[PDB]
C-alpha cells in the first residue's frame, strides 16, 4: 500500500532517496510541522518536501517531484550526474534543519542522523598527539578489497602510517612519523552508509564501477567499533533500505528496496511501480558479483519503534493540507 | 573524494 514516484527527468538516486527519507517517519512528522505558511513555493525546499511527502501519503496516483527539483535548483540535466547521493541528502536535510530551528522539532535532523567521531594523529617519536572530534551525518565505506561491511568498518578505523614523504607536521616538535586514525564515539539512530562503488582516475578522467561482491547483513553489530560501549543500548542496527544502481556508469537504473515497518516485509520501489519483493531480492541479490547496492540505511534496534512511529493523517497540519489542496484545485 | 590511496565516488562521478 505504498505509492511510487514519477520518473520525470533524470533524477538519478533522488527518487530512491526520497522514499528512504519519507519512510523515516520521525523525520516525516517533523517535516510536516515545519512553518512553511509564509514560504513562497518557488524557492522553498522545505515546503516542496512537505508536498512530496503529503502526496506519498494520500495519493493513489504516482507522485511528482518537478517542483522539488526546482526548489534546490538541480534543474540542469547533469546536476544529479555531477553530484552524489549523500550530497543530495545534505542539501535536503540542511534546509529542513534550518527550517525547524526555533520550533518544537528543532534538532530533529542532528538527533536522527548525526553521530560523534574522533580523529587522532599520534606522533610515534615524540609526545605529541591531536584528538580532533568531528560530527558526521553519513559514512562512506570502502568495498574494494573488502568482503563484507565488517571489513569496511575495520578498514575505516584502521590506523594509517604517516611515514616517508607524508609525515605529520607537529610544529614545535617538528616533522615526525605518526599514525592517523578514526574512532567512533556515537552512532546515530538512523545510520546512512554509502558504499564506494566507483573508483576514479585523475590521470585519464574515467570512472570505473566496482561490481565486486560486498556483503551487508540484515542485523549489524557495531558495538565493537565504538570507542566506549554502553550497556542497555548496544550498537545493534537493523537494515531498513537498500539503494541499488544497476547501470555500469553514472546514470542508469536506480532502485531502492525497503521494509518500511521494520517487520522484514520488503518491497521494491522502482519509480512508478512499487511491488512487494523477497528478502532474498533485497539483501543478497544486491551483494554484487549488474545490480548492486550503493547506499544502505540502518536503524538502531532501540529506536526502531520511535523512528518508525505510526503516522496518521491528523499529524499533518490542516493549514498545510489546505494549502496543498488549494494548489491541486487550481491546476 | 579521496580515501587511503585513491579517489572514489558512490554513483560514479568526480
Amino acid at each position: 500500500g505504498y505509492v511510487g514516484l514519477k520518473n520525470q527527468g533524470a533524477t538519478c538516486y533522488m527518487n530512491s532517496l526520497l522514499q528512504t527519507l519519507f519512510f523515516t517517519n520521525q523525520l516525516r512528522k517533523a517535516v510536516y510541522m515545519m512553518p512553511t505558511e509564509g514560504d513562497d513555493s518557488s524557492k522553498s525546499v522545505p515546503l516542496a518536501l512537505q508536498r512530496v511527502f503529503y502526496e506519498l501519503q494520500h495519493s493513489d496516483k504516482p507522485v511528482g517531484t518537478k517542483k522539488l527539483t526546482k526548489s534546490f535548483g538541480w534543474e540542469t540535466l547533469d546536476s544529479f550526474m555531477q553530484h552524489d547521493v549523500q550530497e543530495l541528502c545534505r542539501v535536503l536535510l540542511d534546509n529542513v534543519e534550518n527550517k525547524m530551528k526555533g520550533t518544537c522539532v528543532e534538532g530533529t535532523i542532528p538527533k536522527l542522523f548525526r553521530g560523534k567521531m574522533v580523529s587522532y594523529i599520534q606522533c610515534k617519536e615524540v609526545d605529541y598527539r591531536s584528538d580532533r572530534r568531528e560530527d558526521y551525518y553519513d559514512i562512506q565505506l570502502s568495498i574494494k578489497g573488502k568482503k563484507n561491511i565488517f571489513e569496511s568498518f575495520v578498514d575505516y578505523v584502521a590506523v594509517e602510517q604517516l611515514d616517508g614523504d607524508n609525515k605529520y607536521d607537529a610544529g614545535e616538535h617538528g616533522l615526525q612519523e605518526a599514525e592517523k586514525g578514526v574512532k567512533f564515539l556515537t552512532l546515530p539512530p538512523v545510520l546512512h552508509l554509502q558504499l564506494m562503488r566507483f573508483m576514479y582516475d585523475p590521470q585519464t578522467d574515467q570512472n570505473i564501477k566496482i561490481n565486486d561482491r560486498f556483503e551487508f547483513p540484515e542485523q549489524l553489530p557495531l558495538d565493537e567499533f565504538l570507542q566506549k560501549t554502553d550497556p542497555k543500548d548496544p550498537a545493534n542496527y537493523i537494515l531498513h533500505a537498500v539503494l541499488v544502481h544497476s547501470g555500469d556508469n553514472h546514470g542508469g537504473h536506480y532502485v531502492v528496496y525497503l521494509n518500511p515497518k521494520g517487520d522484514g516485509k520488503w518491497c521494491k520501489f522502482d519509480d512508478d511501480v512499487v511491488s512487494r519483493c523477497t528478502k532474498e531480492e533485497a539483501i543478497e541479490h544486491n551483494y554484487g558479483g549488474c545490480t548492486n547496492a550503493y547506499m544502505l540505511v540502518y536503524i538502531r534496534e532501540s529506536k526502531l519503534s520511535e523512528v518508525l512511529q505510526a503516522v496518521t493523517d491528523h499529524d499533518i497540519p490542516q493549514q498545510l493540507v489546505e494549502r496543498l489542496q488549494e494548489e491541486k484545485r487550481i491546476e | 573524494f579521496y580515501y587511503r590511496g585513491g579517489w572514489y565516488s558512490v554513483n560514479g562521478y568526480c
